[PDB]
RNA sequence: AUUUUUGGUAAGCAGAACUGGCGAUGCGGGAUGAACCGGAAGCCGGGUUACGGUGCCAAACUGCGCGCUAACCUAGAUCCCACAAAGGGUGUUGGUCGAUUAAGACAGC
RNA sequence: CUGUCUACUAUCCAGCGAAACCACAGCCAAGGGAACGGGCUUGGCAGAAUCAGCGGGGAAAGAAGACCCUGUUGAGCUUGA
RNA sequence: GGCUUGUGGCAGCCAAGCGUUCAUAGCGACGUUGCUUUUUGAUCCUUCGAUGUCGGCUCUUCCUAUCAUUGUGAAGCAGAAUUCACCAAGUGUUGGAUUGUUCACCCACCAAUAGGGAACGUGAGCUGGGUUUAGACCGUCGUGAGACAGGUUAGUUUUACC
């Protein structure tokens, strides 16, 4: 197909989101967003399907006190689909991945957005329900 | 590439003199550079060949 | 030091008709017409006719001219000689394709007045070059991967060859190793 | 401030010698300026100059002459003065000392 | 990363009605100059009369700098004067 | 701010050497010529009947000695990457932890996270954390009043209608 269309950003830096993967982390604390060139005073922000740098605040000791990549799979901020329907999730969630985009865990606890599944084949394969 | 065609291409790409001051590409028989910014320098070196 | 008189003369073959007026030189021959505007030269152009024989001569001289001014006499004479050669024999330039892996595909458009290069270093871009006035480009049959440029004006033929050559410059690579291109290999006369 | 001159990397820095000047002084010139150039002054008419100028601004020649420069860096354009160096140029213009040459000088056949 | 709403102002009108401040005044670039000009020199320019704001400049106003130094001026305090 | 440029910063010239050989791809010892006023000094010309004294925030513009981006020459340029140099200031040059900080040092992104001026831009534009009044504590010094290029805590930011 083509390329992802822009969607409303609702997770600026310092946002804490649930961890939907099986790694053992409970939440993800976003410290930066990949691909952001930015502007003065503007906080980098991520959306569903974006890759971010995050740390684990609650979880196994092995996962804490370090920086790892993560991909956002759910967001509460509504965004507009090309068909005109605005949609949103119940919570904010993400999954830990390696820089190549491979999931560190093996399963996803809840649903994931279609954009993230289209962008990341491994996450889609590990997902239960898309949208 | 055939030796004849290789030599033909090298005539345009390899056999040159390079000005030390401004790196200008000059004909193999050049004695002074043609560029004004280097004051038509006479400090020339051959273009280095692949070895 | 302002030499009093610098003069040079050239012989004109009987098969060429030449006219000079206000430093405007017209050259006529079997192959066609050529023109040149030498108004930028502060020289005196004179055509001398021998009544007994009938042969023509062109004399160009400079009065109280410096070395810089005097250097143009031979330039003008060589230009007139080139015009005569072009109008009697014509000019033929030969170009050869050089490539290591990707063969260069040449497509001559209608009238032998344009050329297309498509596979230069495996590039998907199409290179377009238009032949100058009076110059035609044909693909040689007896020589593999050879382009033949023919015309009456030496400057136009050479400039067309230069355009073809410069349209296929290698970029972002060591040109000493990547020698691909189209280069002038022979300069001659059609006749 | 010219010249002599000490400390200081230097300074529109700091300190001395002779003389002059500004201060206390206008006036013409240096576009402009306390010190530079000219020159010092009652109120006027005429004539002539000093320094400096005579393409316009702006009074006086696009005056009569010889060479050099062509600036694709904003060529250059007048003591103080409002900066430029070492190195370079096969740009061009003169000079100096050498070498080859009509028993034929240099380049290409 | 701003948007929006309410009241009172600002705004416009009737009536009423000060003060600060003010050498003369008020467009700029450069030059020189007391070494940062609104005025002088050379240029750029430049067209009646008015309204609401604004905080670049007026080296803005507010005070004969309280810092520092000087005076053969004090004063509070201390002591082995 | 002005003169100067020792010091700071930025360039050039010669070529002993380095660079598997090779002075000059890339460097440049011994020497030597410069430029700049975003360093710090030197001086004391202007201001003491007062030109609001750090830093940050906001906002505009300007410079090039170009970090990225456009187009190029060179290489000890196979490719990739990198390095040297040339036109070039059109566009851009970020989010955070500690520190009042300028500066510094890390985390992260990015094409890049270049360097600077504008009265060390900008307080009748803000702020007031620091310096720099009066309260108070500590250490050292002093017999003492008190001192302190030492530390600490609290400490009024005025006016436009010309
Ligand atoms: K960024
Ligand atoms: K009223
Ligand atoms: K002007
Ligand atoms: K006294
Ligand atoms: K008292
Ligand atoms: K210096
Ligand atoms: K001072
Ligand atoms: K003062
Ligand atoms: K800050
Ligand atoms: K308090
Ligand atoms: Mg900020
Ligand atoms: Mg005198
Ligand atoms: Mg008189
Ligand atoms: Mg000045
Ligand atoms: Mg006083
Ligand atoms: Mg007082
Ligand atoms: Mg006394
Ligand atoms: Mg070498
Ligand atoms: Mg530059
Ligand atoms: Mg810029
Ligand atoms: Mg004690
Ligand atoms: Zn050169």
């Amino acid at each position: 197909a083509g390329n992802k269309f822009r969607m409303s950003l609702g997770l600026p830096v310092a946002a804490t989101i649930n961890c939907a993967d099986n790694t053992g982390a409970k939440n993800l604390y976003i410290i930066s967003v990949k691909g952001i060139k930015g502007r003065l005073n503007r906080l980098p922000s991520a959306c569903v399907g974006d890759m971010v740098m995050a740390t684990v605040k609650k979880g196994k000791p092995d996962l804490r006190k370090k920086v790892m990549p993560a991909v956002v799979v759910r967001q509460r901020k509504p965004w507009r689909r090309k068909d005109g329907v605005f949609m949103y999730f119940e919570d904010n969630a993400g999954v830990i991945v390696n820089p190549k985009g491979e999931m560190k865990g093996s399963a996803i606890t809840g649903p994931i957005g279609k954009e993230c599944a289209d962008l990341w084949p491994r996450i889609a394969s590990a997902a239960n329900a898309i949208v | 590439i055939e030796p004849s065609l290789m030599a033909l291409a090298r005539k345009y790409n390899q056999e040159k003199m390079i000005c030390r001051k401004c790196y200008a590409r000059l004909h193999p028989r050049a004695v002074n550079c043609r560029k004004k910014k280097c004051g038509h320098s006479n400090q020339l070196r051959p273009k280095k060949k692949i070895k | 030091m302002k030499t009093i008189l610098s003069s040079e003369t050239m012989d004109i073959p009987d098969g060429v008709n030449i006219k000079v007026k206000a430093k405007q030189i017209e050259v006529e021959g079997p192959r066609g017409k050529l023109t040149r505007n030498f108004k930028h030269l502060n020289l005196d152009f004179q055509l001398i006719k021998d009544e007994e024989t009938g042969k023509k001569k062109l004399k160009i001289d400079a009065w109280f001219g410096s070395r810089k001014t005097t250097a143009a006499i031979r330039t003008a004479l060589s230009h007139v000689e080139n015009l005569i050669t072009g109008v009697t024999k014509g000019y033929r330039y030969k170009m050869r394709f050089v490539y290591a892996h990707f063969p260069i595909n040449a497509s001559i458009s209608g009238g032998n007045k344009a050329i297309e290069i498509r596979n230069f270093l495996g590039e998907k871009r199409v290179r377009k070059v238009d032949m100058l006035e009076g110059v035609t480009v044909v693909r040689s049959e007896k020589v593999k991967d050879e382009l033949v440029l023919d015309g009456n004006d030496i400057e136009l033929v050479s400039r067309s060859a230069a355009l073809i050559n410069q349209k296929c410059h290698v970029k972002n690579k060591d040109i000493r190793k990547f020698l691909d291109g189209i280069y002038v290999s022979e300069k001659g006369r059609i006749v």
